[PDB]
RNA sequence: UGGAGAGUUUGAUCCUGGCUCAGGGUGAACGCUGGCGGCGUGCCUAAGACAUGCAAGUCGUGCGGGCCGCGGGGUUUUACUCCGUGGUCAGCGGCGGACGGGUGAGUAACGCGUGGGUGACCUACCCGGAAGAGGGGGACAACCCGGGGAAACUCGGGCUAAUCCCCCAUGUGGACCCGCCCCUUGGGGUGUGUCCAAAGGGCUUUGCCCGCUUCCGGAUGGGCCCGCGUCCCAUCAGCUAGUUGGUGGGGUAAUGGCCCACCAAGGCGACGACGGGUAGCCGGUCUGAGAGGAUGGCCGGCCACAGGGGCACUGAGACACGGGCCCCACUCCUACGGGAGGCAGCAGUUAGGAAUCUUCCGCAAUGGGCGCAAGCCUGACGGAGCGACGCCGCUUGGAGGAAGAAGCCCUUCGGGGUGUAAACUCCUGAACCCGGGACGAAACCCCCGACGAGGGGACUGACGGUACCGGGGUAAUAGCGCCGGCCAACUCCGUGCCAGCAGCCGCGGUAAUACGGAGGGCGCGAGCGUUACCCGGAUUCACUGGGCGUAAAGGGCGUGUAGGCGGCCUGGGGCGUCCCAUGUGAAAGACCACGGCUCAACCGUGGGGGAGCGUGGGAUACGCUCAGGCUAGACGG
RNA sequence: UUCAAA
RNA sequence: GGGGAUUGAAAAUCCC
């Protein structure tokens, strides 16, 4: 089961703020806000020049932790990326960005990814009409991701979909806040995203 | 126990005896004919050869000899008799051989 | 004799047959002489039945004896339709 | 097609049969170098025609005996014991390597 | 799209060099742990032994009959006897038991792989074409009557039907011997002579169905032969007498020392014969930048085997796993005379082992045997079951939540950790309950039509009340291994060269980040570690891609056999080499692209991808070969 | 003498 | 068999 445990601690081990909570991570409290040092009894102690390896490990752990995906699944995507034509780095990101659970989150249907995930597992999500509770489901270009008719009235749904009014969204995505529909226009360009991650090191980590 | 396909075995035994006997005849007459010719007795040597030919062919009607096995026998027979008769013979009965 | 029958491909609870020409004596999914079509029982695709009728007509012309089901499918593709 | 091989007669010591040495050439599967390699076929010569030293063609045939599965198709080049000599010598060197040895 | 290196010899250095680690794999096993599902997969050892059940039969539309039953007749009645019909039994006859299923023991071999040859051959059922089926005669079992055995079963006598056997015809036509044109190994045609055919059954009965016979083809499956390829040891040199070949026979579907009788002395080997060891081969699988290396479980192809040895009979086919005979070992009957048996079929037992599943459900589907058909048989197979054994998908919550409880840990005693983690608030709703509820299955068959095409109609679901759908709805498993360097992760205490750790280098003899515990941390997560094994890193056997003065390594030197290698010019050939076409290169797998299960795993469809080998053309620089020249190598005076 | 100490 | 002396801790050596 995708991690599930103290999360605003991973932010602390990566020395960078990851959004694994949506809000709370915006209001002075993602911990990174005054307490940016690693978790644990030695968190405040001076760090030692990390090994080329350490650097590469933490980088992958960053990107991977951002999407709350497992090593098993993360690796399988990367291997797929390698094989495919074109720059593995971007292509990899493109694939991570195509996970239904992620897209749900991108469209704002949920505040964080872990929430977006649950929304999927519980059928509150629809792809071209049909229900789909597979958070790893790969959204293709042209697919319409909406909210289940029966779920459109849920308290949590309104709140999030409300806050989405006026809010802009991914240049590769499009949100019709009305009927609570969204459309995966195209695979995001590396230029499209802006994750605190140097995918180049990630490729290197697996090249070892 | 008990597999009524014992019938195949008790049937093979009858077929075996039936074949065995047909062949024995063929041999006995073949040798007989080769012998008569080997002695220059042309007329009856063919007379016997002619039966042998017949027994061989009929033997091939069913699954005793069958095939080209028949051909082989007839050949090797008409072969020896025509040759052995080269001792003045002169195909009297002119039966089997087409001089 | 040689036949035209279905060879089973696909997976569990997901059969996908192959209209094939083969010796009656060969194992069902063994080496066939020629593939002349395919058939999907659950018709999970609009294209669940195809049959190289020209070829089917060929083997029939030389002796291939079709399974009852094999014959059924061939008919659908108008193999014997002599209109 | 019935395989046809060219070789040298290195033995006429049998009745209606000749031994034919056939050389073959090919790149070594791993080291490249073109290497030679030979094999002797017992060919059928019913007319006791061909002799020691002739270069004949050999052709794939209906078995004549055990060993014999080739018939001499024709003569390519008569006389030339240089080849036979080579074979004979190589065979004589054998008399060497064992428990004793032969002169070089 | 295709190549990463690190630790360890010294006081230090460079080099040589081995060992070791990081990565992929696996039919795994073992430890701790363990929630759900799909698809796969599961005796690697004793090819040890096996209780029990099931795993091959079908046909009454080939034939006669026995037993139990019912009905109708011939008689004035009974007895006796005739016909019809139901159930059942096995016979005779046919087709199938040579497929399907299992396992590799054996096998270094034409076994397998690949490409070819057969003028040296076979092929049941199926398809097309040509021509046929006139007459006679016969037997054996059922059954009946005796005899011999404990039994298994046997011996004799008598009766009888066939699509059983035989004789005579007809000979389309075919076979054989000679001849002869033609062609070319035994291919094809032709003439005389000789020889060779058959089966009957059904009926919706003068016509159709199912069959029979002889030929020529097709299609399918094969046999035999050949070129090339296929492991380790040369501390295995020589091997060989049916041995090598010939002539004539025998034998086979057919070639052949396959076998035999005679006659020759020959065959094989350092390009590894013979001997020994090991091993089923392949598509492919794992690994690798590649070249390679390793492997051959599952699925597909071929081969071999069926307790261990031999043999044949029957048949289109076997020298036959659930057929037969004999020898051996073993088990079990036994009246000790003599008998019965063979799970490497499914499931299961037992043994061995670190270790491997259910004595399950169904013939609904696909496929197979027999049948005109209805159908019957099918442990093939389609499913379910068990095992984290593997892969893929899922869950054990989501959002809010303190300048931050308690507890435990640490402390410079100020404070710092675990930690938004918890509590708690609010959402959602695995499980579970209720309702609906599949696809897979439309043929065979029947009716119309013409048993055709074509139309209509009907019967069938093991899986499964499962999947999926719709309601209702609970906050609801987390482990395991690491933290001295390689190698991501550090502090206290306890132990002292003890107890112990340790892949390699090394830790521990009172301040141990290395032992054990705790707090904290890293990694991964229904799994995590360990052991074993394969490839990698390892250019560490170097083809790609290594070396030999002193590191391991130039033979003590010469002579010279085989072999390898060969100067300059011209010509022929075209073997190597190169180019073009063309055949072959099974399917699956792999790769790319779309698709189907909500995704994926899994699966389907389509698409390139060629190496190898065969054939046909072409080129001729280089290598090769044959000719002829040349002096600059070599040799000679 | 052993292991380890700059 | 410690328990001391010695040792960085041992082996050894001298003590009970
Ligand atoms: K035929
Ligand atoms: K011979
Ligand atoms: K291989
Ligand atoms: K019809
Ligand atoms: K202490
Ligand atoms: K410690
Ligand atoms: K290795
Ligand atoms: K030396
Ligand atoms: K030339
Ligand atoms: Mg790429
Ligand atoms: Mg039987
Ligand atoms: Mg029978
Ligand atoms: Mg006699
Ligand atoms: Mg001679
Ligand atoms: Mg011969
Ligand atoms: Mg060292
Ligand atoms: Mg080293
Ligand atoms: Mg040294
Ligand atoms: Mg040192
Ligand atoms: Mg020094
Ligand atoms: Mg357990
Ligand atoms: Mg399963
Ligand atoms: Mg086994
Ligand atoms: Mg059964
Ligand atoms: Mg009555
Ligand atoms: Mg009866
Ligand atoms: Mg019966
Ligand atoms: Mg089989
Ligand atoms: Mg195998
Ligand atoms: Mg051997
Ligand atoms: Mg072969
Ligand atoms: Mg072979
Ligand atoms: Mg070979
Ligand atoms: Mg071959
Ligand atoms: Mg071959
Ligand atoms: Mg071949
Ligand atoms: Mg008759
Ligand atoms: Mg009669
Ligand atoms: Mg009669
Ligand atoms: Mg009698
Ligand atoms: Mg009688
Ligand atoms: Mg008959
Ligand atoms: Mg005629
Ligand atoms: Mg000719
Ligand atoms: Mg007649
Ligand atoms: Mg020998
Ligand atoms: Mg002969
Ligand atoms: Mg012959
Ligand atoms: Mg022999
Ligand atoms: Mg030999
Ligand atoms: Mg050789
Ligand atoms: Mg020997
Ligand atoms: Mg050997
Ligand atoms: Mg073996
Ligand atoms: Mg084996
Ligand atoms: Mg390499
Ligand atoms: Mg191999
Ligand atoms: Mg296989
Ligand atoms: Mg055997
Ligand atoms: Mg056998
Ligand atoms: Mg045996
Ligand atoms: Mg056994
Ligand atoms: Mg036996
Ligand atoms: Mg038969
Ligand atoms: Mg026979
Ligand atoms: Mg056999
Ligand atoms: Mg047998
Ligand atoms: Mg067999
Ligand atoms: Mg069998
Ligand atoms: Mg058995
Ligand atoms: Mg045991
Ligand atoms: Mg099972
Ligand atoms: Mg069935
Ligand atoms: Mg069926
Ligand atoms: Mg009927
Ligand atoms: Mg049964
Ligand atoms: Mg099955
Ligand atoms: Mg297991
Ligand atoms: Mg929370
Ligand atoms: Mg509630
Ligand atoms: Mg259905
Ligand atoms: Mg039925
Ligand atoms: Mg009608
Ligand atoms: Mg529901
Ligand atoms: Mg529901
Ligand atoms: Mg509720
Ligand atoms: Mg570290
Ligand atoms: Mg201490
Ligand atoms: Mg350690
Ligand atoms: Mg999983
Ligand atoms: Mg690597
Ligand atoms: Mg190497
Ligand atoms: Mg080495
Ligand atoms: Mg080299
Ligand atoms: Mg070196
Ligand atoms: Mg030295
Ligand atoms: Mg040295
Ligand atoms: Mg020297
Ligand atoms: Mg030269
Ligand atoms: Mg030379
Ligand atoms: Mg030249
Ligand atoms: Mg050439
Ligand atoms: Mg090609
Ligand atoms: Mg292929
Ligand atoms: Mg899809
Ligand atoms: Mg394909
Ligand atoms: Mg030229
Ligand atoms: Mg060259
Ligand atoms: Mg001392
Ligand atoms: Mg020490
Ligand atoms: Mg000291
Ligand atoms: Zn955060």
């Amino acid at each position: 089961g995708r991690y599930i445990g103290p999360v605003c601690r991973l932010c602390r081990r990566e020395g960078v703020k990851l959004y694994l909570k949506g809000e709370r991570c915006y209001s002075p409290k993602c911990a990174m806000e005054r307490r940016p040092y690693p978790p644990g009894q030695h968190g405040q102690k001076r760090a030692r020049r990390p090994s080329d390896y350490a650097v590469r490990l933490r980088e992958k752990q960053k990107l991977r932790r951002i999407y709350g995906i497992s090593e098993r699944q993360f690796r399988n995507l990367f291997e797929e990326a390698s094989k495919k034509k074109g720059v593995t780095g971007s292509v990899f990101l493109g694939l991570l960005e195509s996970r239904l659970d992620n897209v749900v989150y991108r469209l704002g249907f949920a505040v964080s990814r872990r929430q977006a995930r649950q929304l999927v597992r519980h059928g509150h999500i629809t792809v071209n009409g049909r229900r789909v509770d597979l958070p790893s489901y790969r959204v293709r270009p042209g697919d319409e991701i909406a909210v289940a008719e029966k779920s459109r009235n849920l308290e949590l749904i309104r709140q999030n979909l409300e806050a989405m009014k006026g809010r802009k969204v991914g240049p590769w995505l499009s949100l019709d806040v009305e009927g609570m529909k969204g459309k995966f226009l195209r695979l995001p360009d590396r230029e499209d995203l802006a994750l605190p991650v140097n995918e180049q090191l990630v490729i290197e980590f697996y090249s070892r | 126990r008990n597999l009524s396909a014992l019938k195949r075995h008790r049937q093979s035994l009858k077929r075996r005896l039936r074949n065995k006997a047909k062949k024995s005849a063929i041999k006995t007459l073949s040798k007989k004919a080769v012998q008569l010719a080997q002695e220059g007795k042309a007329e009856e040597a063919l007379k016997i050869m002619r039966k042998a030919e017949s027994l061989i062919d009929k033997a091939a009607k069913g699954s005793t000899l069958h095939k080209n096995a028949a051909a082989r026998r007839k050949s090797r027979l008409m072969r020896k008799v025509r040759q052995l008769l080269e001792a003045a013979g002169a195909p009297l009965i002119g039966g089997g051989l087409s001089a | 004799m040689v036949k035209i029958r279905l060879a089973r491909f696909g997976s569990k609870h997901n059969p996908h047959y192959r209209i094939v020409v083969t010796d009656a004596r060969r194992k069902r999914d063994g080496k066939y002489i020629e593939k002349i079509g395919y058939y999907d029982p659950r018709k999970t695709t609009p294209d669940w039945l195809k049959v190289d009728v020209e070829r089917a007509r060929y083997w029939l012309s030389v002796g291939a004896q079709p399974t009852d089901t094999a014959r059924r499918l061939l008919r659908q593709a108008g193999v014997f339709r002599q209109e | 097609p019935k395989k046809v091989l060219t070789g040298v007669v290195v033995s006429d010591k049998m009745q209606k049969t000749v031994t034919v040495l056939v050389e073959r050439q090919f790149p070594h599967p791993l080291y490249g170098k073109v290497i030679k390699r030979s094999k002797k076929y017992l060919a059928h010569d019913p007319e006791e025609k061909y002799k020691l030293g002739d270069v004949v063609e050999i052709i794939e045939s209906r078995p004549i005996s055990k060993r014999k599965r080739f018939r001499v198709l024709r003569l390519v080049e008569s006389g030339r014991m240089d080849l036979v000599e080579k074979y004979l010598i190589r065979r004589q060197n054998y008399q060497s390597l064992s428990k004793r040895g032969g002169k070089a």
